[PDB]
């Protein structure tokens, strides 16, 4: 319903914590099922 | 140009996005402005005449 | 470029509820990984 807007993308801060992290644990999870 | 122009250089800004910081002075957002943006027109287009 | 800031140490808001889940996590890893 609104004009004029366009496409862009957007960020949260929690990518900082989570996506630091998250990559940290799949590479723990690499350790988890290794054997 | 909006309320610059009383206070400094001009600064050109679009009309609808006008409204948007002046409805955020009195203490309702912005948020109500663009979700029924044509019918804000139809009172004030009627208002006028 | 600033006069008179001082060193301290500021917390995370964000920061124990997550710390506290990463020994729940390690927990499971040893719990998984070592036997
Ligand atoms: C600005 O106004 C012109 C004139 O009608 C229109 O063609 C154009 O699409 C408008 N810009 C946007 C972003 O809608
Ligand atoms: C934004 O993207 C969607 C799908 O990706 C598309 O349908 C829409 O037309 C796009 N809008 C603009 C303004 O580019
Ligand atoms: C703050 O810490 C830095 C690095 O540890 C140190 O060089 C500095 O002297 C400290 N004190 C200040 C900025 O007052």
């Amino acid at each position: 319903v609104v004009i004029g807007i366009v496409n862009n993308t957007v960020y949260d801060p929690l990518q900082p914590e989570l996506d630091s992290f998250k990559e940290e644990l799949d590479k723990y999870f690499k350790n988890h099922t290794s054997p | 140009s909006g309320w610059t122009f009383g206070a400094g250089p001009a600064l050109q800004i679009p009309f609808p996005m006008q409204m948007a910081y002046r409805f955020n002075g009195i203490g309702v957002t912005q948020n109500v402005l663009y979700e029924n943006q044509k019918l804000i027109a139809n009172q004030f287009n009627s208002a006028i005449g």
